[PDB]
């Protein structure tokens, strides 16, 4: 497979129109008439911190609920999965990272 | 009612009772047309399934997936209530919120 650098998003903006921030889809399923159900995992989905992400089981899509902050977190690490109606992990996993990008939204403080 | 409320301890066992819900319907009593059943249409975080809903009763149980208070201190669910023999179309119906509050246990060691 291909070792990736993450998707970048920026702090302090609305991400409504930047979704979906991951998506699993397969037209080899389509050609066969097959359906699939999904899962995601990690930060915000099965591990903390929370209040940041959600995912769709039917459509494979992963969303962002909120505005990021870079002084909260520089990055995030998750895993997406695909599975059938008899329990079988159907394909290789979505290994997946997200990067949080930084602007000058704070002023210096003395020691 | 619009909101229903429950609680449970952490590090608990499967099929452990949390709370009850109810609904009602306007076809004649003791028919398949008014025979109420229940389902979870919302959970946060949605994966995994940590709760189970007996369609017999409207009792909310735990599943085999263990809750942790060090992960989350509350869970909000929405539930949908249905009848008859047809299936779900795109047109909605009235749904109701559930709220499951977590109890700590002494899984952490004083030093």
């Amino acid at each position: 497979a291909w070792i990736t650098a993450p998707v970048a998003l920026r702090e302090g903006e609305d991400l409504s129109k930047k979704n979906p921030i991951a998506k699993i889809h397969s037209d080899l399923a389509e050609e066969r008439g097959l359906k699939i159900t999904y899962k995601y995992t990690g930060k915000g989905i099965t591990e903390p911190p929370f209040g940041i992400f959600v995912f769709n089981k039917d459509t494979g899509e992963l969303n962002v609920t909120s505005i990021l902050d870079r002084e909260e977190t520089p990055f995030f690490l998750l895993t997406g999965y695909a599975l059938d109606a008899r329990g079988n992990n159907v394909e290789k996993p979505l290994e997946l990272r997200i990067k949080v990008l930084d602007i000058n939204d704070n002023e210096p403080v003395f020691t | 009612q619009d909101v229903f409320v429950g609680s449970v301890e952490e590090l608990s066992a499967a099929h452990t009772l949390v709370m009850k819900i109810n609904a009602t319907d306007a076809d004649e009593p003791n028919t398949l047309n008014s025979k109420i059943s229940y389902r979870i249409v919302s959970l946060e975080p949605a994966y995994p399934p940590v709760f189970y809903l007996n369609k017999d009763t409207g009792e909310i149980y735990t599943t085999s997936v263990t809750l942790d208070r060090e992960e989350h201190s509350s869970y909000t669910l929405t539930v949908e209530a249905r009848d008859g023999n047809g299936e779900v179309t795109d047109k909605p119906v009235k749904q109701a919120q559930v709220q499951i509050r977590i109890l700590d246990v002494n899984d952490n060691i004083p030093v």
